């Protein structure tokens, strides 16, 4: 089964902070049915006159709904430690990110966290018989 | 104005300079009257003296969105540089002699094509005689 | 079947901009039941009083949801890449577009993309029998 | 059938700007169950104080939704030609309007066109049996 | 039948501004099931801390959707012409209007009509039996 | 029953601003099925950092939505009188309201009316047994 369009592993390294604690990579299920979005391109676009464009900074971006662990505090999920996140979909496609951040968490009420982690950049794993290198 | 039968072509003047029409899109003007006040000191009382009128002022706006608007913009602009006062038809204050003290001319060819915007300054100027008095 | 409202086929060729490298001509397909839209009239009026308008540059653009290729990293289809796309209707009219960029780009789950192209000028292919030159 | 209300024919006549050419006027059949609208009071009401008004330039529009020929370009039904328009009614009514230009112009997937036109004025042609004059 | 909520008959009296026509008191219909809304106090409150109050001019409002007539042309009908208005209720009650003029019309399909008059006034005729003098 | 979330009598008492007469506490009844609603803490907090808060003035407030007495003009009804008002639930909790003004009036069309109104103190009236003096 390679054309099914779903996530089949999430694992996750919390870092405090404040202690230099490290939890291991340990796995999550999802909430619902809702499935993580990626931005993989540093760069930006803007739209000038007569086809030109502008080109600014901005960052790359992660949104990782994901079921809180009953072992971890609701703390660190939120902005308060370190986050390196992995993603297997079911038809093969693995996406890395390390050393992300969360930011501007909202209020959750114990069990459905939305994080939005933010880095650097991702590195992308396609199925075997890529194109480009 | 009141009630819906106005009719603003019937109650604003038709502007102009010199004789030549032009659209007018705005209508002030400045009046007044100089005093001397003065305050005494150690004194609760005050004092007046007025001595004389203040030369009026007129400021006008135009607006050109015909066909081909630069020739008339650009043809209008050598009136206001003609040496003298002339007679000005103010759109609410009536025909009155004035000379143009300023003229700010905005363009562009991106932003707004098409329409010619001029602000002008104009200042009472009545004839005196030339052998002082 | 000439009033059957669709798209028949889609075509695209990337070029890295960072390696020079060019892709081949890929077919895609659609994601959902959408259609793409146009806008080929580089210039753009606006309001003016008593039936001016007023004319600016603006460009022509594009709205082109299509299916990732499993082959191509996630990161050409945003604005990490050049883009060459063709759309061919059922009726038979043919839209072309080279030297296009993409902006502004959102998070995508890994299957749907929905870029936003612009460029100077998009030229149309109608079917046979046209009357405008 | 005098109170069915509905559009009966719409003819438009395109005149491009860049090359004088001149198409006849062409019938055209509207997109889905929207009708188009009108305003033709070329003068605007503001609110003031103890029941007294303002009035302002304004224009007279009218939205026009109508599908696309597929002999036309598709530029020419957005603002890169001047447009003639008339529609009649099923009761009698006749609207007319010449002159007319295409003002910020939207993405359209291709066959269903939605053009904001406006002119100086536009006449209107009452069933037999009118009031006014 | 007392306690039924609907509007009985309405009757309005245009006066064209241009050329000093009067017509008649014509009776209307209308669109739909919505009704018209009042306001007859021409005073607004804002509120202050601890309780206090500011007061504001305002005017009187009123909102009459009412079917075209189709021997008045749909000029009169948005801001071309003053309006007199006069709506009986089921229950009795009977409200008029006079020297009301109409603000910011939108487009209209040519049988559909929501006029918004202000006026210095409204008189409200309470059925028999009032308390209030 | 004294869980049943209800309103059982609302009465109200006006007094004209412009002549002074007062009208009686009248009884009145629902429009709908919603509940007035009440703010009783004249001050108002914010969030400042670090768990303080900044403190402000702010009223207290009040939401009656109430049918319109047939013998009561509906000029009473909005900024042109003063109200006081009393509701008691079916629990026993009684609210009462004095020296109250409404604030922005929206229009209504003659049977249901949705009073704002705001007083320097709202006192209630709890079942016996309270806690609290």
């Amino acid at each position: 089964c390679n054309k099914q369009n779903g996530v089949k592993n999430i694992l996750i390294t919390f870092t405090h902070c404040d202690t230099g604690e490290v939890i291991g990579p340990i796995s999550h299920e999802q909430p619902d049915d809702t499935l993580p979005t990626y931005k993989t391109c540093a760069w930006t676009n803007t739209a000038l006159t007569n086809g030109a464009v502008m080109r600014s900074a901005s960052n790359a971006t992660m949104t990782l709904p994901v079921v809180r662990d009953p072992r971890v505090p609701l703390a660190w999920y939120q902005g308060c430690a370190q986050i390196d996140a992995q993603v297997e979909k079911f038809d093969g496609t693995v996406m890395t990110l390390t050393e992300g951040a969360v930011t501007e968490p909202e209020e959750s009420d114990g069990r459905a966290v939305t994080m939005t982690i933010i880095a650097a950049e991702i590195d992308e794993l396609l199925p075997p018989g890529s194109l480009a290198a | 104005m009141a009630g819906p039968c106005y009719n603003p072509n019937e109650h604003y003047l038709p502007a102009s300079f010199k004789g030549v029409p032009f659209d007018a899109d705005s209508s002030d003007s400045e009046h007044g009257r100089n005093g001397a006040e003065a305050e005494f000191v150690f004194g609760e009382r005050t004092g007046y003296a007025d001595l004389g009128i203040k030369i009026r002022s007129y400021s006008i706006r135009a607006r050109f969105q015909t066909n081909d608007h630069v020739a008339l913009s650009n043809a209008f602009i050598a009136v206001l540089e003609s040496t003298g006062p002339g007679l000005l038809v103010h759109p609410t204050r009536g025909p009155v002699m004035a000379a143009c003290r300023s003229a700010r001319v905005t363009d562009s060819k991106v932003d707004a094509a098409g329409v010619t915007y001029i602000d002008i300054d104009f200042v009472e100027a009545n004839d005196t005689v030339t052998g002082f008095g």
